[PDB]
Parts: C-alpha cells; sequence; structure tokens
RNA sequence: GAUCCUCGGCGCACAGUGAGGUUACUCUCGCUCUACCUGCAAAGGUGGCGGUCGCGUGCCUCGUCUCGCGGCUGUAUAGA
C-alpha cells in the first residue's frame, strides 16, 4: 500500500495493539478516522495508529501529512478488524489515536522510539 | 505411530473426478467427515448444521438432515446456536457431532436425529471456539479457543477435563491423531505448539523469520510472515503449518526450525501472496492437500526420508475460498468447504469464482 | 447606509462520540412410462411393464434357476 510510509515488523504491530488495549482501560483513546483526525488537528494525540488494509486507501491518506505538521508520531497495524476489536469495538476501525496512555506510558514510549529508529533519527 | 502409507506416486490426480454441490447457506466455515457408510457435516455463519451421506463416490454428497439455530437461542446453555458457527468435528465412534463458534458454546448433537444432546459453555466472555479435533479412535475432544486457551473434553462424560495455556494470540487451528497429544497454531504469535497431555509438557516451534535476515543467510550460497494460520499432523512425530505469506512448512518434533519450507505455495495475486487457508495431511501417509482462494487444491507428496515435500498435482475445479478440507476412503474422496468469505472474517479482496458449497474430488490408485 | 425589536410570511440542510446491529435465485443437462379407452381439452379408468407373497411348476445339473397361476401393487441407479 502507498499511504504506508515505513515498515512495521509484527512484534511492534502486536506491541501497538497491546498499547491501545491498556489505553482503553486506563487512559483515553479516540477510535475512527474522523475522531483521529480531530485529535491530530487539536494536538491532543500522542500516538496515531493506522491500519494497512483500508479499502479505499485514500480514506486515511491525509493522516501522515497531518501528523507531520503537528509532529505527532504515527504507526501501522496490518488489520483494521484487529485494531477495532482491540479498541473495544466489535466492528473494524481504519485508524485510532491515544490521547492519554495511562498504564501504557512505558509501552508507548518504546513504540514512539522504535518507529524513530526504523525511520532514521538518533 | 509413524508414516507407513506410501500411495503418493500411485494417485491418479490428473484424471480425478470433480464435482461441486451448492448449498442454500452463506459461508461454510468447516466440514467434518466421519469414517468407520460415510458422513460429512457442514457448519455455516448462517447458523446451519447439515449432514450428508458421501458413501457413494459416484454421486455428489446426499443431504440427509439439517438443524438451524438463531436469535431464539440467545441466553449460554441453550440448545441452539445464535452466533457464527466456526467449527465442526464428527466423533470417531459415529455417535456424536460437536459444533462451536462465536457464541462461546460447544454443542454436541446426536448423529441419529441431529438433535442437541449436550451443551458445554466455555464460561469465558472471550472464549469463542475456533477449531475442534477429536483424538483418533477416542471420545477425547480438543477445542482451540480465542482466549488463548485450549480446552479438553471427555465427550461420553459430556464434561470438561482441563485447560491448556501457552499461546499469546488466538489459537486458530488444532490437529490431533491417535496419541493423547495435539498441535496448535497461534496466528500472530507465529508459533506452533505440541501438547503432550499426559506428560504435562509442551514443545514450542517458532516462525516469523525476518526476510532481510533470511536473505542475509541465503547469500551464503521473501514474503513477511505475520500469522501462522493452519496446521495438520502427518504422524506422531511430524506436522505441517500454513501461513498468510503462502508458506507451507514441514516440521519435526526434534527440530526447532522447520525441516522444510515451500514458499508462496499457492502463488501470488506490489506483490501479495495467497494465504494458506486450508491444510490436511491424511494420517500416517506421505500425501497432504492444501487450499487457498487461488482456484485449486494442491496435492503434495512427502519424501520417504521426511525431509521434504513435492507437488503431486492440482485439483482445479476448486474455485472460491477453501475453508476446510477432509479426505475419506473406500479410492480417495477429497471434500472441501467453499465459501465467499474467510472463516474468521479476515478480509479478502476479489475472490475469483466466489461461491457457496461443497467441492468433491475422487482420485484412483 | 442601516440599526435593532416585534410580528408576519415563507427552511428547518448542522454539533461530537464511537460497532453495533442486521438460503434464495439464474442458466444448462438429462431424469417412467405405454396401448387403449371414459374422453371437446382437461380430466378418469382399463391395459402395459414391474414387483410382491401363496402355490403349483421344467433340470441323464431335477440344487438353483425356468414357467405360470390366485391375492395385490406400483416404488430406478439417481442426479448433475
Amino acid at each position: 500500500a502507498s499511504y504506508v510510509k515505513f515498515e512495521v515488523p509484527q512484534d511492534l504491530a502486536d506491541k501497538v495493539l497491546e498499547a491501545v488495549r491498556k489505553a482503553k482501560e486506563s487512559g483515553k483513546i479516540k477510535k475512527g478516522t474522523n475522531e483521529t483526525t480531530k485529535a491530530v488537528e487539536r494536538g491532543q494525540a500522542k500516538l496515531v495508529i493506522i491500519a494497512e488494509d483500508v479499502q479505499p486507501e485514500e480514506i486515511v491518506a491525509h493522516l501522515p501529512l497531518l501528523c507531520d505538521e503537528k509532529k505527532i508520531p504515527y504507526v501501522y497495524v496490518s488489520s483494521k478488524k484487529a485494531l477495532g476489536e482491540a479498541c473495544g469495538l466489535q466492528v473494524a476501525t481504519a485508524s485510532a489515536a491515544i490521547l492519554e496512555p495511562g498504564e501504557a506510558k512505558d509501552l508507548v514510549d518504546e513504540i514512539i522510539k522504535r518507529v524513530n529508529e526504523i525511520k532514521g533519527k538518533t | 505411530g509413524r508414516v507407513f502409507r506410501y500411495f503418493g506416486d500411485k494417485l491418479l490426480i490428473s484424471e480425478a473426478k470433480q464435482s461441486f454441490t451448492r448449498v442454500g447457506e452463506n459461508n461454510l466455515t468447516c466440514i467434518s467427515c466421519f469414517q468407520p457408510r460415510l458422513f460429512a457435516y457442514t457448519v455455516s455463519k448462517d447458523l446451519q448444521l447439515t449432514k450428508y451421506d458421501i458413501t457413494d463416490f459416484s454421486k455428489r454428497p446426499k443431504k440427509l438432515k439439517y438443524a438451524k439455530g438463531g436469535a431464539k437461542y440467545i441466553p449460554n446453555t441453550t440448545e441452539g446456536h445464535y452466533d457464527e458457527i466456526l467449527t465442526v468435528a464428527a466423533s470417531p465412534d459415529g455417535k456424536y457431532v460437536v459444533t462451536g463458534g462465536r457464541d462461546r458454546k460447544l454443542i454436541v448433537w446426536s448423529t441419529e436425529s441431529l438433535s442437541p444432546v449436550k451443551v458445554i459453555p466455555t464460561k469465558d466472555r472471550r472464549g469463542e471456539v475456533l477449531s475442534l479435533a477429536f483424538r483418533k479412535n477416542s471420545d477425547q475432544l480438543y477445542a482451540s479457543c480465542a482466549d488463548f486457551k485450549i480446552r479438553t473434553y471427555s465427550i461420553n462424560q459430556f464434561s470438561q477435563l482441563e485447560i491448556l495455556y501457552g499461546h499469546h494470540d488466538i489459537v486458530e487451528d488444532i490437529s490431533a491423531l491417535a496419541m493423547e497429544r495435539c498441535v496448535t497454531v497461534g496466528a500472530r504469535d507465529r508459533t506452533a505448539m505440541l501438547w503432550k497431555i499426559p506428560d504435562e509438557t509442551r514443545l514450542t516451534f517458532r516462525g516469523g523469520d525476518e526476510p532481510q535476515k533470511l536473505l542475509r543467510r541465503w547469500m551464503k550460497e521473501f514474503f513477511c510472515e505475520g500469522s501462522i494460520d493452519v496446521v495438520s499432523m502427518v504422524d506422531d512425530f511430524h506436522f505441517i503449518t500454513g501461513s498468510d505469506n503462502g508458506n507451507i512448512c514441514l516440521w519435526s518434533l526434534a527440530k526447532k526450525k522447520p525441516i522444510f519450507t515451500e514458499r508462496i505455495a499457492h502463488g501470488i495475486l506490489l506483490l501479495q501472496p495467497f494465504w494458506i487457508t486450508s491444510l490436511y495431511a491424511i494420517p500416517y501417509s506421505n500425501v497432504f492437500i492444501s487450499g487457498s482462494w487461488s482456484g485449486s487444491l494442491k496435492v503434495w507428496k512427502i519424501s520417504d526420508n521426511l525431509r521434504s515435500f513435492e507437488l503431486l498435482g492440482e485439483l482445479s475445479g476448486a474455485k472460491g475460498v477453501v475453508t476446510k478440507i477432509q479426505v475419506v476412503e473406500s479410492k480417495f474422496r477429497i471434500l472441501a468447504s467453499i465459501a465467499k468469505e474467510h472463516r474468521l472474517g479476515r478480509w479478502i479482496a476479489n475472490v475469483s469464482g466466489a461461491r457457496n458449497g461443497i467441492y468433491s474430488a475422487v482420485i484412483d490408485q
């Protein structure tokens, strides 16, 4: 897919889905592309999670561009059904956002730092 | 308890007799065949369980009886299904067929009247039943579930015996033979696990090999694996797995890595590989069959030294998403449940020749 | 330049969240009849053919199968 900027290994993808679940429980998340958008536009989001199997690709294509302007890190997962079902929904979701990590702070900080390494940085 | 059936080279696959039987149901998720008069049982997302007579290899599967569940059955110990049935297994004694799915219930029905004789809940709000496998020549049932647990049962006690722990994702598929043991696959944990029930121990086999690393060690002279989805046991010492990168792997209990790998076994179609959505090794033989949604059932032969397998042939009348494969004998008859959707709801773009029903192939010698 | 207020008359598409909720068809292939009649068709009945039991019944083989009769009856392997 073309709106996917970099490569996420499955270990990281699983650590992301975990991070989201703990954030439902102990913090505050936003679920769905529109709500994720508003979370970036408002600067509330600490981490943005985008699914790789969105079916018209362009639905989430604006997020990489938007997150870079607001300097909010974003990450990919492979299944939208899996992200939504993480999110506490019984339906799929195309993108989500973590606003407050709560009991996942340590878990998120490792993610936002692994995606830095496999992006360039130091 | 090892491989002794060598009929791989004898099989008249190119001249196989092929048929398809439509069903009025949506999305068969599993098929289970009984072998001593031979029977098949099918389950669907539409909540229908159906029984077929398949003993006459000359004619297509003959529908005998059906039972449909529904909203009426919302509680979970009611004697009916109310959410997607994901799996079905016929008891080796001919007396029972047991179903399970998203409504977190095992329901055991009599084969006689197709009526529920016992309902056994998993008692967990996440314990969806994903796969069933009877120990061969036994009433001992193994159910792999979505809460990362494998539950065991004694079917003529209609009771739960115990719970097995180890997986770190849903246990998608489970396979068993005559020994009191089973193989499971954990999907995104990218492990296969061999459970020795009486020894209270378990072996762990790991996939998920980085392609850059694989290429790096290949230069000593491909496709990312994100999920190991299917599994089948060939004997008491070997098994096969199938992944969502098209890999079919042969494993020995003695080795940590796969002893052999056929990559993108069902081809591709920038590049996307066909997942392995079905895998059935006929017990103690050197042949196994694989299925995807690529339009054909691939039949493979294992080496006599068990260090490799090779393509015997293709059954090309098998369009659609193969959700389950079974093999019965009298002459081999391959039965396969074909749906428009993946069993579990994984999303599949353009399935060519998408359809609902039962594929049959009769192969001689 | 209008204010704004009222009324009146005339419209009621915009503000956040998030996964709840809701088998049938089509097309091909073939697929128990048949004589007759009661019969305008249609419809009905008889016959065919079969099968059935009781029984008789033909074998340098008198096993089994042959044959027929009385009762009755209509049912092939069945689907692709």
